[PDB]
């Protein structure tokens, strides 16, 4: 499977700090096909556990 | 007899063992008493139905028998096989 | 002559002497003289669990058949998009050939399914089989436009894309480029 | 130095502890084995020795290797049953060379007889030319008497023995109370 | 697993009574498993393959991990080294590059490419001989055959009228557990036709429960052979 | 004392290999392989095995070469990576029991326990099952014929473990798995009279060749048993069993009504969709 990412924050050198289940906090770019500035911070996106790219927004 | 109404009679045996018919009953389960015979018959007027008994000790009339409805399976079993299976692998394979 | 020839190595073990008798009974059979190996090539195109006869299939087909343009692609339209991608790949190998030096629309309605694809099998031989028919085509004729740009956002996209499929890519583009225009090819 | 395989049959029928010869004398050519294996020992150590008997089910007792150890214990228990079997004792070794690893080791095989040979003329004759056929180094060397020593093993040796110039040599030995160890180490096949 | 861990002349001791038998080859490489973490090589597995790799220039590596591979595939890969000199030039000057479409089949998102700086692999392709073929095939079809292979027949032929009554029985009560569902399905259809909602078919589960079923006809007839002969 | 054995086809791979490390000599005899296994359970499970160089005479049966320090060195290393598995058998690859095989047999018996015995074939043009487990012991015999050791049948199976079934599962690619239904249950129904016939066939005809041209003690005795068994299957009057037909025939009218009920049922979406998808995308195309 794949992990849940929440962004808390966006960082603006196009690495963004993604808060993680515990031992987490992990600050990576994610995928190309998706852009940055769509991730809105304070909210809960689909990140895979290894590679840590984005897939979606989500509610 | 291997066929053909394997069914008998008590008068083949009495006739066989000059003994009355009051002592078939007495001669049958003493048949049944040594092991040997498996048969039990399920009249009521009086017959000698049978079952297993071993041969044990030669017959060439079994031998050539055995070889007649032996190769009689054989050929029929073949028979069948190829009937079946002549319609059967072209339609079905 | 050699139809026990053939028909003796298609029972071959080996799975490379087998695409070899396909190989080779494509040149005996050229000008689709047989509606006999058609079944066979098929029967071992769909039959065999190895794609190296699969993909190695429809080519005679094409050698046999490229005598008519127009009942070529109606009979490869289901494998266009095959179950394997080596089916797909030689199917665009025998649009490329069946359709080559022609004007036939109908190969080049089905690339736009073959230019888009996981596999970069197909979406290499989508662009050789898109090089061998619009050769020799004027615009005014046909519209050709969506595969020329198509052809020409692989050169850009070769950052993002397969570096095998960006080699079939260029590699076709040199095709259309062949000679200056003035040379061409005929079956 | 020298490269070659050395395979030894030896007796196990009770002929070989009458009271006239030496006492129990299996333990004389015993270690007449070990003197003969030391020694080779000494003139090349990867020379491989095998063992297997004479008896009617021959077994190989040691493989063919240069670790002579153990071939000291497998000399011991020696089951001293049967009386003799010459054919597929020949047999027995004469094949077995061709599961050796060094190749280059030539062929060598002596047998110790103790007892009278069953085989005829006729089966002599088939397994001397069977001999001299593949070309095998072969000494014979034959303990103990009831008849003549050798009267048809002299044409069973000379029909045997191929290659005059240093070919095989033929053990025969009288009686005497002296050993069989220096008496067999008279020839050059111990040397 | 290290070079401490090769024992040279139980190594060469072992080869050597494989010389002795039919197997004059030498080693073509050294392979071990990496269960767990992923089959990528460590700096032991990197060092001890840089150390047996100055003999044999091909030294293969591989990996067998069959703890979390499934069942269904029996992936395996055999890996390289790079040299470190090869740096400054592209990294793998091979040509022929149509099986590569087939070895990014190892594309896991951390490992392969994760790792494949000094660390490449190398496809893998198979053989089998008519012998292994057949002694394979009829070895593993008998291994789903009987022995006599008429054995289990009748034996089916007659759990149709000991067991299988039971499972026609309860095959009828999943077909007419599902009728009670198709017998308000009408008024659906006679409402909305347009779309549909229900991820369930209704159709070919009854369909392999017609196929279930056909086994009583299917060894009818077997039971009419053995009656015949 | 055991009833069965179970044979990986590893060991049976490894009699490919047995026929791919010859080398081309012209011998192919019937190479001996040690065989491995777990005697541990009354089941016994093979798991691998090894081959030793066995050579025999061509005239002579009774020679025959085998290897000690072989056996406690490949058993010795084999043991030391793997000591779950002992020493239990061994096979010879030939189709024929030779007579020098109980003495072949014999090293087996001393040295590693009552060793099993595996008659294979070379080449496996056999339809039957290639492996046939035969256990080393002496019974008595009725006769009064001096005990000897007698290889009695024991059945076998051939299964594999976990991987080797994933393993051989990918290297096929060709055969179909259990797959009820139609095709590997009427495939079964094809060629399962050709595989009681060839069986039957196969040992009757040389069978009835020894019955005229035969002696030495061919086992005469099971003859009676065994025609006796025959002799009980007097071919049925069916009287009795009619009802049974009736029986089988009316769950025969059961698979009736349920294959043309249920097909009608499956007549519905075809029936309403033909219609309403064909009129509908018609009359709005125009």
């Amino acid at each position: 499977g794949s992990y849940v990412g929440e962004v808390v924050r966006a960082m603006d050198k196009k690495k963004v700090l993604v808060k993680v289940h515990p031992e987490g906090k992990f600050v990576v770019d994610v995928d190309k096909n998706i852009d940055i500035n769509d991730v809105t911070p304070n909210c809960r996106v689909a990140l895979r556990n290894d590679s840590y790219t984005l897939h979606k927004i989500l509610p | 007899r291997p066929a053909n109404h394997r069914q008998l009679t008590f008068e083949e045996i009495a006739k066989s063992a000059k003994i009355t018919v009051n002592e078939v009953e007495l001669l049958v389960m003493k048949a049944l008493s040594v092991g040997l015979v498996k048969g039990s018959i399920d009249e009521v007027d009086k017959r000698v139905h049978m079952t297993w008994v071993q041969p044990r000790v030669l017959d060439l009339q079994q031998i050539k028998g055995m070889k007649d409805r032996l190769e009689f399976w054989c050929t029929d079993v073949k028979s069948m096989e190829m009937l079946v299976e002549h319609q059967a692998h072209d339609i079905l394979t | 002559e050699a139809d026990a020839l053939i028909e003796s190595l298609c029972r071959d073990k080996d799975p490379i002497l087998r695409r070899s008798g396909m190989y080779t009974v494509a040149m005996a059979y050229c000008g689709s003289g047989n509606n006999k190996a058609i079944r066979r090539l098929l029967h071992v195109a769909v039959s065999d669990v190895n794609d190296d006869v699969r993909r190695a299939a429809v080519e005679s087909l094409g050698f046999i058949l490229f005598r008519t343009p127009e009942q070529c692609p109606s009979v490869v339209s289901l494998l266009s998009e095959s179950y394997n991608p080596h089916v797909r790949y030689g199917a665009a190998m025998a649009l490329g050939i069946c359709c080559a030096g022609t004007g036939n629309k109908e190969a080049i309605n089905l690339l736009e399914p073959m230019t888009n694809d996981p596999v970069n099998y197909v979406r290499q031989g989508a662009l050789i089989a898109s090089a061998l028919i619009m050769i020799q085509q004027t615009e005014i004729t046909c519209p050709k436009v969506n595969q020329f740009r198509q052809l020409y956002s692989k050169v850009i996209n070769d950052k993002h894309d397969d570096v095998m499929a960006k080699f079939g890519a260029i590699l076709a583009q040199g095709i259309l480029d062949a000679g200056g225009h003035n040379v061409t090819i005929s079956l | 130095m020298v490269l070659e395989s050395t395979m030894v049959c030896v007796d196990n029928s009770e002929y070989m502890r009458n009271g006239d010869f030496l006492p129990t004398r299996l333990q004389a050519q015993q270690d007449a084995v070990n003197i003969v294996c030391h020694s080779k020992t000494r003139s090349n150590p990867e020379n491989n020795v095998g063992l297997i008997t004479l008896a009617n089910d021959c077994e190989v007792l040691t493989t063919l290797t240069p670790d002579t150890g153990r071939i000291l214990s497998k000399l011991h228990t020696v089951q001293p049953k049967g009386k003799i079997t010459f054919c597929t004792g020949i047999r027995v070794a004469h094949l077995a060379l061709k599961h050796r690893q060094g190749k280059n080791h030539k062929m060598r095989i002596i047998a110790f007889v103790g007892s009278p040979v069953e085989d005829n003329e006729k089966d002599l004759v088939k397994l001397a030319k069977r001999l001299k056929k593949e070309k095998v180094n072969v000494d014979i060397i034959n303990f103990g008497e009831e008849e003549v020593n050798t009267e048809k093993l002299t044409a069973f040796v000379n029909t045997l023995n191929g290659k005059d110039g240093t070919g095989s040599h033929l053990v025969t030995v009288p009686p005497g109370p002296s050993l069989a160890d220096a008496l067999i180490s008279s020839p050059i096949l111990a040397g | 697993v290290s070079v401490e861990a090769v024992d040279p002349v139980f190594q060469a001791k072992m080869l050597d009574m494989l010389k002795q038998t039919g197997r004059p080859e030498m080693v073509v490489g050294w392979y071990h498993s990496h269960p767990g973490f992923g089959c990528w090589l460590s700096g032991v597995d990197i060092n001890t393959q840089q150390s047996f790799e100055a003999l044999s220039e091909r030294a293969v590596a591989v990996v067998v991990d069959p703890i979390q591979s499934v069942k269904g595939k029996v992936v395996i890969d055999a890996f390289r080294l790079i040299n470190a000199n090869m740096m400054v030039l592209g990294h793998e000057p091979r040509q022929t590059t149509s099986n590569l479409g087939h070895l990014n089949k190892p594309s896991i998102q951390a490992l392969i490419h994760g790792l494949n700086r000094h660390y490449y692999s190398i496809t893998i392709n198979y053989r089998k001989n008519e012998l292994e073929q057949k002694m394979l095939l009829n070895l593993h079809k008998k291994s789903w055959m009987e022995g006599l292979t008429l054995q289990d027949y009748s034996e089916h032929c007659k759990h149709n009228e000991s067991v299988v009554k039971e499972m026609l029985e309860l095959a009828k009560n999943y077909n007419k557990a599902v009728e009670e569902e198709d017998k308000m399905t009408p008024e659906q259809l006679a409402i909305k036709n347009v779309g549909k909602q229900d991820p369930k078919r209704h159709l070919e589960e009854h369909v392999d429960v017609l196929m279930t079923s056909n086994i009583v006809q299917c060894l009818a007839a077997m039971l009419d052979t053995v009656v015949f002969k | 004392a055991v009833q069965k054995v179970v044979v990986h086809p590893l060991v049976l791979l490894s009699v490919v290999d047995h026929f791919n490390r010859i080398g081309k000599v012209g011998n192919q005899k019937r190479v001996v392989g040690v065989l491995l296994g777990s005697w541990q359970k009354k089941v016994l499970d093979v798991s691998n095995s090894f081959a030793v160089p066995f050579d025999e005479d061509d005239k002579d049966d009774s020679v025959w070469f085998l290897d000690h320090d072989y056996l406690e060195n490949m058993y010795g290393m084999f043991k030391k990576v793997n000591a779950r598995e002992r020493i239990v058998g061994w096979y010879h690859t030939g189709p024929k029991l030779h007579k020098n095989d109980i003495a072949i047999n014999e090293l087996m018996k001393r040295y590693c326990p009552n060793s099993v015995l595996v008659i294979i074939d070379v080449k496996p043009k056999d339809l039957g099952l290639p492996t046939e487990a035969y256990i080393s012991v002496e019974e008595v015999h009725d006769d009064g014929t001096p005990t000897s050791k007698t290889f009695e049948h024991v059945t076998s199976e051939i299964g594999a473990e976990e991987a080797e079934e994933v393993g051989v599962e990918h290297l096929l690619r060709d055969i179909k798995d259990t797959t009820v239904g139609t095709l590997s249950q009427r495939i079964t129904n094809q060629v399962h009279g050709l595989k009681g016939l060839n069986s039957k066939l196969l040992d009757i005809r040389s069978y009835l060749e020894k019955v005229a041209t035969g002696k030495l003690p061919i086992n005469h005795q099971i003859i009676y048993q065994l025609q006796d068994v025959f002799n009980l299957l007097p071919d049925v009057s069916l009287q009795e069993f009619v009802k049974a037909f009736y029986l089988k025939t009316n769950d025969q009218m059961v698979v009736v009504y349920l294959a043309s009920l249920i097909r009608s049922v499956v007549a519905l979406h075809n029936l309403i969709n033909n219609k309403i998808a064909n009129r509908d995308a018609e009359k709005k195309e125009g």
